[PDB]
């Protein structure tokens, strides 16, 4: 089991070209499921779920 | 003893014993059991599945 907190602080982000068209609309896109939850359901249901 | 014995709270409906693992549970190998337990999105019923 994991005890304590996280004592640094990074992130999970994709990868994109520089200046590709997917750049803006899916940092966009990856960013808006934070707001209702659907990305919220994703990670605790995977982890803590099956 | 006594204490532990008096504490010990039979299972009656879904969610009391959906949140123990010491009695184990399983539907059919198939039928419609299975299947509703896939589509539902119940908190009792999606860790069911």
């Amino acid at each position: 089991m994991k005890v304590g907190g996280n004592l640094d602080s990074k992130g999970y982000d994709i990868a994109t070209p520089k200046g590709s068209s997917l750049g803006t609309p899916v940092n966009l896109a990856v960013l808006k499921l934070s707001e209702q939850g659907v990305l919220d359901k994703l990670k605790n249901k995977w982890w803590y779920d099956k | 003893f006594l204490t532990v014995e008096r504490m010990v709270s039979p299972i009656e409906s879904a969610e009391d014993l959906s949140k123990q693992t010491e009695i184990a549970y399983g539907t059919l190998d198939s039928g419609s059991t299975k299947e509703f337990f896939r589509r539902s999105k119940i908190a009792v019923f999606d860790k069911m599945w």
